[PDB]
């Protein structure tokens, strides 16, 4: 089976793509430039991420008047699954969201991905599905996962408003250090 | 992403198991799409040009459905032909040699006969279905039998459910007919019974709409419905299941037990990610 | 009600935009540009019908390594929906799409636009709805309404192939064929 | 876009009547959401924190649902209360004024009794309600009388149930609640029953996951549910209306007409694109 992961540089979808390949399955990454706040250490992240696990990773740039910050961004993870369907050519197999548990998010909960899972299975008589295995897990879950991944927590980026060192007080910031991390 | 602090061997092995269930029924998806290459491929622009070209008259009833899946090579219902024609001759099998012969002088096509309906071969390999129908309009089928059902009342029914479908109703009961074409020929439903059933299974459907997903709920649906004899919203009977007799008689039940096995296999084999195991199905 | 368009130059989009400014609605149009082959002349139709109906258009960027041509590129609708939510800030109020039916395409079917609406609605708490006037429509009642809207047919653009002349040979040139247009 | 060649006053405003109806649609969201505003902006972190600093015991189940909506300011299920603070003297209404005096000397914040809970309202204006338990454990409710539903197992489905709905599950039975409110007081159902019914009405929704959709469904499930004793999917019982009788009693049916009427009420209003009958249901 053909594996699409939606990269972002974080733990979470890392966790992912080093799931599916350790199922075997032909795994390829997909990184959306959408002029988010982080765009420059995200997209680091995933370069170095993607060498290591060795997969390629397609880049799909978008643009639009925003000012995207911090926070909720209203149709972001929607946006993402089909923007890697139609623009990143994910038509066939799975295609991954490392979206999980504990969040503030409805595109994070598991209604999202029954929905999610519908659309793109309806669009392809079902030969694509939508996958997230850290549904249902918490962050702590997450890092236990990604401490056997043998991946480098260092070469990992998930602060939302892009600043180098993070701003500490976003919702990902605070994740990191109620872990330690 | 974020949860603000907020806040493994059984999940881990929790995740690859699902992660192997969304595998399969990818695969089994594609299995479905090439059972159902020949029906979503056809140029039906061509089979409505060719239908004018070849044609004592044809019906009003806009179908086009004659496109054969996964190697079920039979016609025993509205979902399997691509147009009626209704015989002139006031006088089954007879109005099918009638529409044979006229058509094989007026065809660039070898026109055949089959056990109910009338192909008609073009050089490039296109099969053109067509039922022979008679005026009183009626088609036939139990054979030598003209059937009851209303053929115009089918026809709207399947295009109106059809298209609340995106088009995936008639391969979801064409997929179905070649599970249950796979059963003895006394343990089968008719064709014109299968897309009753489907029709009152679909018209409320609030599920998934591709054929992978359709068809167990259709055999779901159909275990239950037909112990019941077939009727519209209104309450008015179709006349397509008087051979079953009336509710709950030993006929639908047997029926019942068999539709629903036919679901079982269908949910084991997918839980088995057997592919093997739907290829039988199917033949 | 707010109203957001996807307007992409041809006779149905142009028909929605007119009903809903018909009905009174605040309305305001996306264009989305993620390279096919038709950019040119239908951003130039969009920037000429917009024009006439008095409505200003948000104009979506997107690009990843792709040939899109004519025929039917999967997930498109959905990604234009989701592209109008998530890039052109439509979170509350309507967003319209002009698909009708008789085309070959999942994206224009009836369960198309329910799970759009489902989708849009579930994000939004229902303040956002997936409206499409023309859902159970055809070419010619569209185009007795495009008659009736007082907009000029020579600043449509329809042909999938971008080509000038249109290419004739795609299935919206053989509408416009079929309609003496 | 394109049909290839596949080929209206009625039409125009069949279209236009469904574009107003979708209009609407969005402005009830809206009127939903302004209900909702308290409950979907609350600190629940401040919450949780302050829960451990004022705290003869609190109780292990999480819950945090005391955000107020729709001007409602009673206290009468799980799903309106932050925590279950048992007291442990080995002695319904006293237990009550035990929580309020040790609170009232440990806090920062005045602290008020209620009908059934305790309300601590911190400085800056946070009320956090806290529902007096006993250990034998059972929480309040009729009066001066202890209920007999399981509090565990009520926390457990609805935490997982609301999970399992994008946390909109509670939003919605806050919602039924107010609607339920503005009703005669002996023709309304307990807090525990209602979220009883959320639960089986919400287990396997299908539908739309927004609070709009999702009460209207809750009031059509329920006038159904309500004609027999609630149960889980085991069938074994959960003791909370056992006040109404038996199956498909005089008092069940009573409350089935007017669960009824609530929804036709409300189908009612968005059919006649009432905004003011829909706050009237609110109040
Ligand atoms: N299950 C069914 N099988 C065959 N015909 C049906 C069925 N249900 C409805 N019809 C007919 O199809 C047409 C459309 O029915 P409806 O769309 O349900 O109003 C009417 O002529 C009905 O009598
Ligand atoms: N309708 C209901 N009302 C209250 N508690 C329930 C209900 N249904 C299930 N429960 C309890 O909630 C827990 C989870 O049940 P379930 O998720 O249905 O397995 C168990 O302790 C059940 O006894
Ligand atoms: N910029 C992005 N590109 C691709 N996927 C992303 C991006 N941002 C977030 N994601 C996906 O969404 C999940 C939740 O943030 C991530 O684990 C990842 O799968
Ligand atoms: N490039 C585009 N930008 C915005 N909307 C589009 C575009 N292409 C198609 N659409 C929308 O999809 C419908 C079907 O082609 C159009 O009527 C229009 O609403
Ligand atoms: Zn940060
Ligand atoms: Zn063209």
């Amino acid at each position: 089976a053909e594996a699409a992961v939606l990269l972002s540089g974080g733990m979470d979808s890392a966790a992912c793509a080093h799931m599916l390949l350790r199922k075997g399955y032909r795994v390829r990454g997909l990184f959306i430039d959408f002029g988010q706040a982080a765009v420059a250490p995200e997209a680091t992240a995933v370069s170095t991420l993607a060498n290591i696990l060795g997969i390629a990773v397609t880049t799909i740039s978008a643009s639009a008047p925003n000012r995207f910050g911090s926070g909720e961004l209203v149709g972001r993870n929607a946006f993402l699954v089909m923007s890697g369907i139609f623009l990143g050519g994910a038509h066939s197999g799975l295609i991954a969201i490392g979206i999980h548990a504990g969040t503030p998010y409805y595109d994070c909960s598991p209604p999202f991905l029954s929905r999610m899972k519908q659309v793109a299975q309806e669009h392809t008589s079902g030969r694509l599905d939508v996958v997230a295995p850290l549904l249902d897990w918490h962050k702590p879950d997450i890092y236990s996962y990604f401490q056997r991944s043998g991946l480098p927590i260092e070469a990992t980026y998930s602060c939302e408003s892009g600043t180098i060192p993070p701003c500490g007080s976003c919702a990902s910031c605070r994740d990191r250090r109620a872990l330690g991390c | 992403g974020g949860s603000g602090g907020s806040f493994i061997s059984r999940q881990v092995r929790d995740a690859e198991k699902k992660l192997g269930d969304e595998a399969f029924g990818a695969k089994i998806a594609d299995l479905f799409t090439g059972l159902l290459g020949d029906y979503n491929n056809r140029d039906t622009s061509l089979v409505r040009q060719r239908i004018d070209d070849m044609l004592v008259a044809e019906g009003e009833l806009d179908l086009v459905f004659g496109g054969s899946v996964a190697k079920r090579t039979y016609v025993d219902g509205l979902s399997d032909v691509d147009c009626l024609v209704i015989v002139n001759d006031t006088a089954p099998h007879a109005a099918r040699d009638l529409v044979a012969k006229e058509l094989a002088a007026k065809l660039k096509a070898e026109v055949s006969a089959g056990k109910l309906a009338v192909t008609v071969r073009y050089g490039d390999g296109m099969e053109i279905q067509l039922l022979p129908a008679v005026r009183t309009v009626k088609i036939p089928s139990v054979d030598g039998r003209w059937s009851e059902i209303d053929p115009g009342k089918f026809q709207q029914a399947l295009t109106k459910y059809n298209k609340a479908c995106a088009g995936k109703l008639v391969p979801a009961v064409k997929l179905a007919k070649a599970v249950i074409a796979q059963l003895p020929d006394a343990h089968q439903l008719s064709g014109y019974h299968i897309e009753s059933l489907a029709i009152d299974a679909f018209r409320n459907y609030t599920g998934t709409m591709t054929p992978a997903a359709m068809l167990p709920h259709f055999f779901e649906h159909a275990k239950e419905r037909v112990l019941r004899p077939m009727t519209d919203r209104t309450g008015q009977s179709v006349h397509v299941d008087g051979y079953m007799g009336d509710a709950h008689s030993d006929a639908r039940k047997t029926a019942s037990h068999l539709l629903g096995r036919l679901a079982k296999r269908m949910a084991n084999a997918t839980a088995a990610r057997s592919l093997p195991q739907w290829e039988d199905l199917f033949g």
